[PDB]
C-alpha cells in the first residue's frame, strides 16, 4: 500500500507478536514424567 | 511514446584540473552493498594523457 | 471508474455479474453499491413504487465498478447513495466561465474574453460532467502554451501556425490540436474525421474518446 | 491514557453579550467528551513528573488573563479541547472507542470555535490563540466528512 | 497537514522530540493484539498529526 | 580487482571475519587491584585492563582458583 | 430472481401442447413452488426480528430477555404491550404508584 | 450461518451419489447439474436474504417497537395535476420517466415519473404522483413551483401543485438514532438529583437552576429569568415537580438572594513608574469581574482571591493586602456573591 | 507451488512398443523443494521459472538438536534412578551402527510432522536393512 | 516508486536458507549462568518449532 | 419461522408431482428421483434449521448492540507456588522479574508469571510467590500438584510444587449470568427504589454480591468484593455511584460486612475403594473451601446447594454425603457472611 | 496402545410414535459388540479435560430425550457405538476391520433417519439434528465403499 | 468432508487443536516400533477425518 | 499529593536570591499555581508576618512539614 | 546456485566441516558423581554428560587436579 507508507499490511503477521517463552517439555522431556 | 535520455556525466576532484580529468571519462563501476563491510568503485579513464604520473 | 450498465427483460442479477466480472460468486458485493433491497430486479413497475429508491426495475441504470474498487467499503459506501452523482464526481466540479459563447469564438488567441456568469440564484455558475470537459478542452486549446504564470508548458502555439494555408501547415495545425488534446490524461486519443480548407478559412473536426 | 501518560498541565488544566451575526454557538456536550471527562476527573491515569513544550496552545491560554477577562469565553476553550483531545485518543489506542461520536457532534465545535474566535480578534492580545485555533478550524471539518466513511471502514 | 506538522515540529525543544520517539517506540511495540476529505479516507492520520501536535498528546505527541 | 577490496590480513590472502576476533590460546596478565570481598581481581593487558566493570566486586569479576 | 428464471435455457418453461403429462413441468412446478413458499417465509422472518411484529415463541424469547415472562392463557397481544410498558416503570413517584396499584387491581 | 454456493452444491452431489445409483455423470452443461446449481443458487439468495433481515433487525428492529420513526433517504414526492385547453378526445399516453422542469430559473431541482398514467377519454383534468431526481431536503421545494412538462403538447396548458412536498427525507447514522432512543430512556428516570434538575430544565425559562439536599426537606431556588425568579415561575414549576419529587419527602421551592461584597485591597509594585490610572481602572475592572463570576453557594475564600489577583503578573505584584477583609466570607446555600464597592491602592 | 512439496521425476529411456529393457519408467531422483524463483532477462525477450531442493537432506540438515540453559525440570520429594533425566539429554546405546542408527533416526522422525494430505517422512524413507 | 518500464531483468524469490525457531539475546560472555544471575530467556512459537525443532539463533551484546 | 422437517417436505413434494399432471412417475425407494427429493427436502430442512439459528443469534446481538450493556472479559488464574530449598539460604537471594512457572504433564502445559519482585531473605527454608496465568481461560484452574517446574532456577531449589489448586480461572461471562444482570439492569431503570441502588451497587466490576436493608429514613448497604473487605477508596466509588441512583432526601450508609466461620467437617462415601487417596482428599477439602467463599451476604448455609456442588464433580464417582451439626441450615444476618471455615474429611 | 476417552463419552457410551419410510430393529454388529465388551471390562485410560463443547457435550445430555424418550436414547447410544467402532479401527489396530460387513452400517443409517424425524418435531433440539444429518451421508459412503477396502487391504 | 472439517477445525478452541496435534503425534510415534463415494478408496480418508468430531474421539479430531 | 507540594515548595523556596525576600502572599501565589477547584483553601500555622531578609543572607528551604489538618 | 546447498552457517559465508565440530576454547561443568575408589568424577554439560562410560570408575573418567 503506497498511502503514507503503510506497505503491505500482511508484513505484520497473526505470528508477529503472539508468541511464548521457551522452556522444556515439548519433546523427549515429558515422556519420562508421565507418572 | 517511448522515454528519451541524453546522460551527461560529471567529475569533479580535489587534491589538474577536474573538468579535463571527467572529459576523457570512459566508464566506471561502483559496488556498494551493505552485506559486505566494505564498498567499492572503479573508474575506467583513457589512454590519451599518462596518467600514472599525474 | 464503472461501466454503466442497463437492466434488460427478464434478466438476472447472477448473469449481469457473470458477464462482466466473469465468476458469479461476486454478485453478493457488487449488490451493495447498487443499494437495492432484496428484489433486485423486478419487472412489475407498481411493486417499486413501494419503495423506488431501494428497488430497481427494468430500464434502469446500474454500477458495475472494476475488479480492483469492487471490494473496496469506500467505493460501495460512496456508490450506495451517490447513484447519478458518481459521474459529475468522477469528472469533477469546476466554475462556469463560458458567459459569452458566442463572443469567444470571435476572437481566437485574444486575451481577455473569457468571464464569470451567474446561474440559479446568488451563486457564481458551476460546470459539471461532459460539459466541464469540452470547456477545459476548449480553454487548453485557446491558451497559449507560455503564457500562464505557473505551471508552464500548458496550452498549444495556435497562434504562430498560421501561415499560407498550404496542406503542411494544415497537418501541423492537425497535429498541434491532436497534442493538445491529448496531454490531458483523461481522454484517451484523437483523431481528425475531416479537412476541408477553401479560401482563407480553416475547417475541421475532430473526435475524442473520453473514459467512460 | 491506557498507553502511555499526559503531561501535568494539560491534565490540570482540562479537569476544570457577545454574538456573532454569522455564527450561533450551543452548548451541546459530545458523547464521547461525557466518558472521557469521567476519567480524566478520576485519579485512574498515569500522569508524568515533568513538563515541557511551553510553546502549546494551553500555555497561551494560561499567560492570558481569558480567566478572569472572559471565563465564559475560557469555558468555551476548555470544551473545544475536550472534544478534539478524545478524538485524538481512539485512533492511536482503544478503537472501542469507536461509534461512540457522530458529525453533529463534531460539526458544532466549529461553530463554537468561529464564535470565540471573533471575540478574541477584538483585542491583540489574543493574536497567538487565534492563530492556532483557525489552523484546526479546517482540521475538523476534513474529519467530519471522513468520519461516517471511517466509521463503515471500521 | 503533514507540511504545517514538519514545520510546528521543527520548533520543538530536544526533550519534545526525545518524548515523541519514546512515546513512538511504546506505541510501536505493542500494536499487534490526491489528498481530498470528500469521497475518500487517504488523509487521516495527517489531520490527526497537527492537531495532537498543536493540542499535546504527550510533551511532543504520538505518529 | 574491484571486488577483492574487503577485510584481509597476512601475506597470503584470508577473509578476515569473526574468526579473528575470537582469541586463540591463553595470554599472561599482571594483578592490577583485588576485590578483598569477593576475592575476585582485574588484570591487566599490556594496554588494556579487563573486568573492572560497573559492578564493584559482586557482578561482574575474575574469578580465581581454589 | 426465480427457479425458472436461472434454469438452463434448453429446458421447458411452460406446459407441452401435444400431451397432458408433462413429468419435467411437474418437477419444474413442486421445485418452484416450494421455493416460492420458502421464499415467502424467509421474507416474512423479518418481522420476527424485530419486537413490534414478534410472535408466539420469538416474542416469549423477547419477553424472557426483558424479564417479562408469558402469563398463563395469555394472548400475544396483551403479552407485548405489558413487555413494552414494564420499561417505563418511573418508580417512586405517588403518581406511579397510583398507577402501579391501579395495574395489579 | 451463511454457506456459500461451494458447501450446498457438494452436499447436493455427495446425496445424490450416496442415494442415486443412476446418476454417475457431473460434466459441466449436464441437466442434472444444472438443475443442482439453480437449486443451490436459490438456497444462496435465500441465505442472504435471511442475513439482511438480520442485519437489519440488530441495527433498528429491536428498537422499532419504541415510539421512534427510522428514515432510509427517502427521495420526496407530492401529487401534481395537470390541466388542459379542451376536455379530450382520446386516451393520452403519459410514459414513465417524464421529466416535469422546474419553471423558476432558481430552482434546478427536477422530478420524475416511475409508472405510466392513461388519460381518460374525457377528463378535463387527472392527478399523478411524481418523485424528485435528488434525495435529501434539497429535493424540497415550495408550493406552486412545478409548472413545465419536459413532454408539451398542444393540449395541455399548465401544471400545478397545490399541495407542498413535505415528505422530504434525510438519513442519519446509526448512533444519531441511537442518541435520541438513550436520551428518551434517561429521562424517565425520576426521584433522582440529576432527574430533577433535567425535569426542570425541560420548562423554558429555566437556566442555572441549583439543588440543595437535605434529610428533612428538600429546597431548589434558581436565577432564570435575567437574574431573578418571579412567584409566578415558582408556582409553575412547583406542579412540574411533583411528578419528580420522591414520593413522601417534602419538596420547597424559594428565591435566590445575594450578599454584596465591600473590599478596599492595597497593591505593592516593583516599578513604581509603572502606576497609572489605566493601571488601576484594570485591576479594578478585573477584580469585579472575577468576584461577580461566582458560582452559587461558593465561599468567598480570601487565598482564591489573593491567588487570582496575583495571577494578572508577577513581576509587577510584590505584595498585597485587605485593608477590609478580615478571613474568608462564608455564606448559605441560596447566596451568591457581588460586587459592591470596590476599591484599590497602589503603593 | 508451496515450499517443501515433493516432486518425482520419472524418465522414459526408449520407445514404448518396441520392447526394450530401458521400458522400465525407472525414477531418476526425488527430493524436498527448497526455492522458487523468477528469472528472466527482457533484453533477450525470455523467461523461466527455476526450482531446486535436495533429497531428503532438508529435514535433518534443519532440524538443530539445540540446547536449553535454564530448565530445572524438579518434582516434591520424587525424583529419577536413571540420571540425565529432568534435563533434555538423551542417550543412545547398542552394539552396532544399525542398533544405534535406528535408535537415532526412529527418535525424532515420527514427530517430524508436515502437511502431507495422505504421512510423514518415515512412510517415504525405509531407512532399512542397515548393517 | 519505480514501475515494470525500468525493469531490464529480474531474479527474485523466496528461500528457506535462513531458518531459525528459537531467538535469544544474551549479554557479555562475562556473565555466566552457574556463577552468576540469569543468563539468557528465549523465545519462540509452539507451531513454529514443529517443523524446524530446537533451532536457535544466539547473538553476544556488549550493551548489555 | 416454523419449521419443517424432511417427511413432510418430502411427502409435500411427492404430491406435487402427482397432482402436477405425471401419473408415470412412482417414487419407491432406490429411484433417482426420490433421493433427488429427498436432498433437497434435506436442504431446505437445513437453510430453516440455520435461518432458527441465526434468528437467536441476531437476537443476542440486537441486544447486545442495544444499550450499552455488554458482558465482561474473562479473569486470568491466580495462585500460590510454595518453594522449597536443600538448605536455608545463607545469604539474601533475588528473584528475576517475570520469572516463568510451568509443569510437566502433557494434560497442563499453561504457563505462568510473576508479575511483581520478591527477596528470599537468609535463614529460610522456604518461599511463597503469586503467580498469575497468562492464558485467558479455565486452564489455569490445575488440580494439586501440577505447578512443578521453575525457569531460572538456582541449584538451591529442592522442589516447587503448590499447596492448593487454583480454582479461580474462568471462561467468558456465563450467558444466565449476563441475562441476569441485563434483568437487575431493566428492573433498575425506574430509580429511587431497592432494585436501583442494587444495580448501582452492583455495576461496579470489584464489589461482587452486595445486600440492601431498607430501613425507617435509613439505607445500608453492606457491599464487599471477592475477598470478604471494602477498601476506602472502593467504599467512597461505590458511593459516588450510588450518588446519582440514590433517592433524593434520605440518608445512605455503608459499613461493610462482618465474616462468620462455621466447620462443616463433611464426610463423604465413595465407590471406588482403588481411587480413593489423598490428593482426591485434598481436591475435596479445595472444593468445599471454593465454595465457601464467593457467596454472596445474606443467605441461608444451604446444604442441599452444597452436596449438588460438591457432587457434581463426579456422580458415580462419589456416593453419599452426610453431615453431623449443620443439617439444619444456618440463618445468616444481614450483616452476616458465611466465607471462613475449617473443613475436615471423614470417610466412610 | 489407545487414545484416552473423554469423561462425557465414556460415561454416555457406558450404558407409540413409528416412521413410514424407515423402521429401526436394534441389532448390534459384531464389532460392536466386542468394543462394548472391551470398555466394560478393561480400564481405558480416559482424558481430565473437557475443552472441546461440541457432540455430546451439553447437546446430548442438555436434551431432555433421556428422560422423555428412552427407547429413543438407546438407538442413539448405538449410533455412537457404531460410529465409534469404525472410527476405532481405521485410526489403530485395523485388525478388527475384518469383522464389519455391509449390513452392519446399513441398520445404522435406518436407526439414524427414524429418530432424526422424530427429533424433527421439536423446534428447540434441532442442534442434535443438525450433527446427525452430517453422520447420516458419513455413513451411506462407508456403505458404499467398505467392500473395496477389505479387499485392497 | 474436507470443507466442513476445516470449519469444524477452526470453530475448536485453542486447546482441542493442541490435543489433537499431541494426539497425531502419539499416532505418529506409533507408526512403529476423480473423487467419488462409488468405487473408489481415496476418498476414505475424508469420511474419517470428518468423524472424530460428531463423536468425541479424544478431545479433536485425528488426521 | 503532600509530596509533590513539598517537591514543589522546594522548588520555589530554592529559586529565590539574595535580592528577593520571603513574602507570604507570593508564597500563596505559588503554591496556588494548582488549579483552585483542587486546593480549596490554604493558611499557615506558624507563618503569620513578611519575613525581611538580611542583605548578606539568603532565605532558602530548611525542613518542609506538610499535612492536611 | 544449484552446487552451493551444502552444510553452511553463519552470516557470512563459511565452509562448515571438522573444525567447526572441534570444540574452541575452555567449558565449565557442574560435579555430579564422583569415583572414590579411582577419585576421577564425572562432569555434567547443562544438556549432557560427560564421561560415565561402560567403565565403572578405572578404564574411562575424567581426572583431577593433584
Amino acid at each position: 500500500i503506497l498511502e503514507d507508507g503503510k506497505g503491505s499490511p500482511h508484513r505484520f503477521a497473526g505470528l508477529w507478536n503472539q508468541s511464548s517463552d521457551f522452556m522444556g517439555g515439548l519433546m523427549g522431556e515429558d515422556t519420562s514424567k508421565e507418572l | 511514446m517511448r522515454r528519451i535520455r541524453r546522460p551527461k556525466v560529471r567529475i569533479e576532484i580535489v587534491t589538474y584540473n577536474g573538468d579535463e580529468f571527467g572529459a576523457k571519462l570512459l566508464g566506471f563501476q561502483t559496488k556498494n552493498s551493505m552485506e559486505d563491510d566494505s564498498s567499492v568503485f572503479q573508474i575506467n579513464m583513457a589512454g590519451d594523457t599518462y596518467w600514472d604520473k599525474l | 471508474r464503472f461501466k454503466k450498465h442497463v437492466v434488460q427483460h427478464e434478466e438476472t442479477m447472477q448473469a449481469i455479474a457473470q458477464r462482466y466480472y466473469g465468476d458469479v460468486s461476486y454478485w453478493i458485493d457488487l449488490v451493495e453499491h447498487n443499494n437495492l433491497k432484496y428484489p433486485y430486479l423486478v419487472e412489475t413497475d407498481e411493486e417499486k413504487m413501494k419503495d423506488p429508491e431501494r428497488l430497481a426495475s427494468t430500464g434502469d441504470t446500474l454500477i458495475i465498478p472494476i475488479e480492483s474498487d469492487l471490494t473496496d467499503v469506500s467505493a460501495k459506501e460512496i456508490n450506495s447513495r451517490d447513484k447519478d452523482v458518481l459521474v459529475e464526481l468522477a469528472l469533477g466540479r469546476d466554475l462556469n466561465i463560458t458567459a459569452d459563447e458566442k463572443y469567444f469564438n470571435e476572437h481566437g488567441t485574444s486575451d481577455n474574453i473569457l468571464a464569470f456568469s451567474t446561474n440559479g440564484n446568488g451563486d457564481l455558475d458551476t460546470v459539471k460532467g461532459i460539459d466541464n470537459m469540452k470547456q477545459q478542452l476548449q480553454a487548453r486549446l485557446l491558451t497559449p502554451r507560455g503564457s500562464l504564470m505557473l505551471h508552464p508548458n500548458y496550452g498549444s502555439d495556435l497562434h504562430n501556425l498560421f501561415g499560407l494555408n498550404i496542406p503542411e501547415q494544415a497537418t501541423l495545425i492537425e497535429m498541434e490540436v491532436l497534442r493538445t488534446l491529448t496531454s490531458d490524461n483523461r481522454v484517451k486519443s484523437a483523431n481528425l474525421i475531416d479537412w476541408k480548407i477553401q479560401g482563407n478559412v480553416y475547417s475541421g473536426q475532430f473526435s475524442v474518446e473520453i473514459k467512460s | 491514557n491506557n498507553f502511555i501518560p499526559q503531561p501535568q498541565g494539560l491534565l490540570r488544566f482540562l479537569n476544570t453579550s457577545f454574538v456573532s451575526k454569522f455564527y450561533t454557538p450551543q452548548l451541546q456536550l459530545s458523547e464521547l467528551a461525557k466518558k472521557v471527562l469521567t476519567n480524566i476527573k478520576t485519579d485512574d491515569i498515569p500522569v508524568l513528573e515533568r513538563e515541557f513544550n511551553d510553546n502549546t496552545i494551553i500555555h497561551k491560554a494560561n499567560d492570558t488573563l481569558l480567566k478572569v477577562q472572559a471565563p465564559r469565553m475560557y469555558m468555551i476553550l476548555q470544551s473545544i479541547v475536550l472534544e478534539a483531545y478524545a478524538i485524538v485518543n481512539c485512533f492511536v489506542e482503544n478503537p472501542s472507542s469507536l461509534k461512540y461520536l457522530t458529525e453533529e457532534d463534531v460539526s458544532i465545535t466549529r461553530e463554537n470555535l468561529n464564535y470565540v474566535a471573533d471575540y478574541l480578534g477584538n483585542y491583540d492580545d489574543y493574536n497567538s490563540v487565534v492563530l492556532d485555533l483557525r489552523d484546526l478550524d479546517l482540521c475538523f471539518s476534513a474529519i467530519e466528512l471522513q468520519l461516517p466513511l471511517i466509521k463503515k471502514e471500521a | 497537514a503533514s507540511q504545517r506538522v514538519d514545520e510546528g515540529i521543527k520548533e520543538l525543544d530536544k526533550n519534545a522530540r526525545k518524548t515523541r520517539d519514546r512515546n513512538n517506540q511504546e506505541i510501536s511495540r505493542r500494536e499487534n493484539t490526491i489528498y481530498n476529505p470528500r469521497q475518500s479516507t487517504n488523509g487521516l492520520k495527517g489531520n490527526i498529526d497537527n492537531m495532537a501536535l498543536i493540542i499535546g498528546y504527550g510533551d511532543g505527541g504520538v505518529s | 580487482m574491484v571486488v577483492r577490496f574487503q577485510s584481509s590480513m597476512g601475506r597470503s590472502l584470508k577473509r578476515v571475519d569473526s574468526d579473528d576476533l575470537n582469541v586463540k590460546g591463553l595470554v599472561l596478565a599482571t594483578v592490577s587491584k583485588i576485590n578483598y570481598k569477593y576475592q575476585s581481581v582485574e588484570v591487566k593487558v599490556n594496554n588494556l585492563t579487563l573486568g573492572s566493570r560497573i559492578g564493584d566486586d559482586g557482578s561482574l569479576a575474575v574469578p580465581y582458583p581454589k | 430472481a426465480n427457479f425458472l428464471k436461472n434454469l438452463h435455457p434448453l429446458l421447458r418453461r411452460d406446459r407441452n401442447k401435444k400431451d397432458n403429462q408433462d413429468p419435467n413441468f411437474a418437477l419444474i412446478d413442486a421445485l418452484n413452488e416450494e421455493m416460492n413458499q420458502v421464499e415467502k417465509d424467509a421474507i416474512e422472518s423479518k418481522l420476527q426480528s424485530s419486537l413490534k411484529t414478534s410472535t408466539s415463541e420469538y416474542l416469549d424469547k423477547f419477553g424472557d430477555w426483558f424479564g417479562v415472562y408469558r402469563k398463563t392463557d395469555e394472548k400475544d397481544d396483551v403479552y407485548r404491550a405489558r413487555i413494552i410498558k414494564y420499561l417505563l416503570l418511573k418508580r417512586g413517584t405517588n403518581n406511579a404508584i397510583i398507577d402501579a396499584i391501579k395495574d395489579y387491581l | 450461518k451463511t454457506r456459500k454456493l461451494t458447501n450446498i452444491l457438494s452436499k447436493l452431489i455427495d446425496k445424490t451419489m450416496a442415494g442415486t445409483s443412476k446418476i454417475t455423470d457431473f460434466t459441466p452443461g449436464s441437466a442434472s447439474r444444472s438443475l443442482l446449481e439453480a437449486v443451490s443458487l436459490e438456497i444462496e439468495q435465500f441465505y442472504i436474504l435471511t442475513k439482511e433481515n438480520i442485519d437489519w433487525g440488530i441495527q433498528e428492529g429491536i428498537i422499532e417497537a419504541f415510539d421512534f420513526q427510522k428514515r432510509q433517504s427517502k427521495r420526496a414526492y407530492g401529487d401534481v395535476t395537470i390541466q388542459f385547453y379542451q376536455p379530450l378526445d382520446m386516451r393520452m399516453y403519459i410514459p414513465a420517466g417524464t421529466t416535469f422542469t422546474s419553471t423558476r430559473q432558481e430552482y434546478p431541482q427536477q422530478f420524475e415519473t416511475l409508472v405510466d398514467y392513461y388519460a381518460e377519454p374525457d377528463s378535463t383534468e387527472i392527478v399523478v404522483e411524481v418523485y424528485c431526481k435528488e434525495t435529501g431536503v434539497a429535493g424540497n421545494v415550495p408550493e406552486g413551483t412545478i409548472n413545465t412538462i419536459a413532454s408539451g403538447s398542444s393540449l395541455i396548458r399548465s401544471v400545478n401543485n397545490e399541495y407542498s412536498f413535505n415528505t422530504g427525507t434525510k438519513e442519519e447514522s446509526q448512533e444519531d438514532f441511537k442518541r435520541r432512543f438513550h436520551s428518551f430512556v434517561e429521562s424517565r428516570g425520576r426521584a433522582t438529583n440529576k432527574s430533577v434538575r433535567y425535569g426542570a430544565l425541560q420548562i423554558p425559562d429555566v437556566e442555572g437552576v441549583y439543588v440543595y439536599e437535605e434529610t428533612g426537606h428538600i429546597t431548589v431556588f434558581a436565577h432564570d429569568r435575567n437574574g431573578n425568579l418571579s412567584d409566578t415561575l415558582k408556582e409553575d414549576i412547583i406542579d412540574a415537580l411533583q411528578d419528580y419529587r420522591p414520593s413522601g419527602i417534602m419538596l420547597d421551592v424559594t428565591g435566590v438572594e445575594k450578599e454584596e461584597v465591600n473590599v478596599s485591597a492595597t497593591v505593592t509594585i516593583s516599578n513604581k513608574s509603572r502606576i497609572g490610572d489605566t493601571l488601576q481602572k484594570h485591576i479594578e475592572s478585573v477584580i469585579r469581574s472575577y468576584l461577580n463570576n461566582l458560582k452559587t453557594s461558593d465561599d468567598l475564600i480570601i487565598t482564591d482571591l489573593i491567588q487570582a489577583i496575583m495571577n494578572i503578573d508577577d513581576v509587577l505584584i510584590y505584595d498585597v493586602s485587605f485593608d477590609n477583609l478580615d478571613e474568608n466570607i462564608i455564606v448559605p446555600p441560596q447566596g451568591i456573591i457581588r460586587a459592591g464597592e470596590i476599591k484599590v491602592e497602589l503603593k | 507451488v508451496m515450499a517443501n512439496d515433493i516432486i518425482r521425476i520419472f524418465i522414459t529411456p526408449n520407445d514404448d512398443p518396441n520392447d526394450k529393457e530401458g521400458k522400465q519408467e525407472r525414477l531418476i531422483q526425488v527430493g524436498m523443494v527448497s526455492q522458487v524463483s523468477k528469472v528472466g532477462s527482457y533484453g533477450n525477450d525470455q523467461t523461466q521459472f527455476r526450482i531446486t531442493g535436495q533429497s531428503f537432506v532438508k529435514p535433518f540438515m534443519k532440524f538443530g538438536l539445540g540446547v536449553i540453559q535454564e530448565v530445572q525440570a524438579v518434582l516434591p520429594e520424587v525424583g529419577w534412578l536413571i540420571d540425565g533425566d529432568g534435563d533434555n539429554e538423551v542417550k543412545f546405546t547398542g552394539s552396532s551402527a544399525h542398533e544405534v542408527m535406528t535408535g537415532i533416526i526412529r527418535r525424532f522422525i515420527p514427530y517430524m510432522k508436515y502437511n502431507y494430505t495422505e504421512n510423514t517422512i518415515d512412510n517415504y524413507l525405509d531407512y532399512d536393512d542397515l548393517s | 516508486k519505480v514501475p515494470t518500464e525500468d525493469f531490464i531483468e529480474e531474479d527474485v524469490g523466496k528461500s528457506d536458507v535462513e531458518t531459525y525457531s528459537i531467538f535469544t539475546a544474551t549479554p557479555a560472555g562475562m556473565l555466566k549462568e552457574l556463577n552468576g544471575d540469569v543468563f539468557s530467556k528465549p523465545q519462540f512459537h509452539p507451531e513454529l518449532t514443529d517443523r524446524y525443532g530446537y533451532t536457535k539463533f544466539e547473538v553476544e551484546n556488549i550493551y548489555l
